[PDB]
């Protein structure tokens, strides 16, 4: 796709990579962030859906864990696949915006930068924090983003365009944990979901039928008495199963991590704690601009439940607003697309010239 | 190495006490004709800088990004980012404010002595 120079936007997540062209309202390519290599022989590699389909003969790996790159050789294959197989571009002809997680280690930031300039010969590149881009996509400069994906959740207070690092909180409770939990409770129901292919079916049941109950205890009851809210789901073979309270117990684990044997605070309490770590004078503006982002925030009912819970934790006169855009699976990416399209961003990128002069540590000064 | 905005409009911003208004137009920040100040298209987003003279010789800045009910996501996103960029350009000294149609602060509404007015329509999305 491509005004004058066409910038690219790539949002790399633990579970999914979202990539596309700056100026588009949505990522053109969305694929699983999985690299597969032969269990025996041909060097060779597969990415995304093709790796998944050849899983019996490949060793599959996820280069990103909890939002952070832990394998750079496999990350390079994601990126190569992104440029040549998905976007069909020559990376040397385009400025590239990449995203990162809140608090990404310093060395990781340098490596991404080095890889783009030395492996892919990008003419220019930039690295942005994912939560800050979602805040921008919602048309705000101040607020708190609760970003939840497949591997990590974060609460990220932002003020006048910038994250407040001391107040950011990380919770290793996210989509993958919920899929796994749904496998466990559907099993207890009487079914059997334990295998890899089964995990894929369950991931789809969670995405299609799960929801967050506004009142968890009154819901268990409505279900314990009546059958009216149970749902049918058709398996790939035509068998039809019935889902009952597993529908809301699954995402309930976001608010009650003990359901997963976890000692942590839930997403509502993590959001509160992040707010309370900020200066008292900006907290009203945080409560008033709670932005949800990421695929694990797409459960129906989640925004109403966050509103109820934060209302209970804050003073009764505090105005609370939870913003949950219908496009929030891709808010990160869209924010990056807007940022990279601005007439005034020309000046922001790291150019190849700047890289050649200062090396990878240039990122600490240009990308903040 | 720096990241200094070179957009002609940043060079004009906040040079003297007064009101300055720009409209987001296809991912660019465009000056509004001064005879049209106070009439906002509800399908658009704008950035407003109010500069007040301080006893001190230096200038006080309040940046307000105004969001029409029908403005597109690229327009509200861009108005917010241009606000951050202008504030940064001004050495952080501006106080930023988000202004939503129908819910603007009294201070913002007070900038328009003949009363702000909404009109339907606007520039098309830059997406
Ligand atoms: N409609 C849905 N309802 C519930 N969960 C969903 C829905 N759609 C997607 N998800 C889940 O969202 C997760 C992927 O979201 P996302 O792309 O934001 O994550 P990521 O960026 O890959 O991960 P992370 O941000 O943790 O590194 C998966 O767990 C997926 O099952
Ligand atoms: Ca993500
Ligand atoms: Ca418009
Ligand atoms: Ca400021």
């Amino acid at each position: 796709d491509g005004e004058d120079v066409q910038a690219l936007v790539i949002d790399n997540g633990s579970g999914m990579c979202k990539a596309g062209f700056a100026g588009d309202d949505a990522p053109r390519a969305v694929f699983p962030s999985i690299v597969g290599r032969p269990r025996h022989t041909g060097k060779d590699s597969y990415v995304g859906d093709e790796a998944q389909s050849k899983r019996g003969i490949l060793t599959l790996k996820y280069p990103i864990e909890h939002g952070i790159v832990t394998n750079w050789d496999d990350m390079e294959k994601i990126w190569h696949h992104t440029f040549y197989n998905e976007l069909r571009v020559a990376p040397e002809e385009h400025p590239v915006l990449l995203t990162e997680a809140p608090l990404n280690p310093k060395a990781n930031r340098e490596k991404m930068t080095q890889i783009m300039f030395e492996t892919f010969n990008t003419p220019a590149m930039y690295v942005a924090i994912q939560a800050v881009l979602s805040l921008y996509a919602s048309g705000r400069t101040t607020g708190i983003v609760m970003d939840s994906g497949d591997g990590v959740s974060h609460t990220v207070p932002i003020y006048e365009g910038y994250a407040l690092p001391h107040a950011i909180l990380r919770l290793d409770l996210a989509g993958r944990d919920l899929t796994d939990y749904m496998m466990k409770i559907l099993t207890e129901r009487g079914y059997s979901f334990t295998t890899t292919a089964e995990r894929e079916i369950v991931r789809d049941i969670k995405e299609k039928l799960a929801y967050v109950a506004l009142d968890f205890e009154a819901e268990m009851k409505a279900y314990a008495s009546s059958s009216a809210l149970e749902k049918s789901y058709e398996l790939p073979d035509g068998q039809v199963i019935t889902i009952g309270n597993e529908r809301f117990r699954c995402p309930e684990a976001l608010f009650q991590p003990s359901f997963l044997g976890m000692e942590s605070a839930g997403i509502h309490e993590t959001t509160y704690n992040s707010i309370m770590k900020c200066d008292v004078d900006i907290r009203k503006d945080l409560y008033g601009n709670v932005v949800l982002s990421g695929g694990t925030t797409m459960f129906p009912g989640i925004a109403d439940r966050m509103n109820k819970e934060l209302t209970a934790l804050a003073p009764s006169t505090m105005k609370i607003k939870i913003i949950a855009p219908p496009e929030r699976k891709y808010s990160v990416w869209i924010g990056g697309s807007i940022l990279a399209s601005l007439s005034t961003f020309q000046q922001m990128w790291i150019s190849k010239h700047e890289y050649d002069e200062s090396g990878p540590s240039i990122v600490h000064r240009k990308c903040f | 190495m720096g990241s200094v905005v070179e957009h002609p409009e940043f060079l004009k911003a906040g040079k003297e006490p007064g009101l300055q208004i720009w409209r987001v137009e296809k991912f660019d920040l465009v000056p509004v004709p001064t005879c049209l100040y106070g009439d906002f298209f509800t399908g658009d987003a704008y950035v407003i800088l109010k500069t007040v003279q301080l006893r001190n010789g230096n200038l006080q800045y309040d940046l307000h990004y105004w969001l029409g009910n029908e403005c597109s996501q690229d327009e509200s996103g861009a108005a917010a980012i241009f606000t951050v960029q202008l504030d940064d350009y001004l050495n952080g000294r501006a106080v930023q404010h988000r202004e939503v149609q129908g819910f603007e602060s009294a201070t913002f509404l007070g900038y328009f002595k003949s009363g702000l007015k909404y009109k339907k329509g606007g520039v098309a999305s830059g997406f």
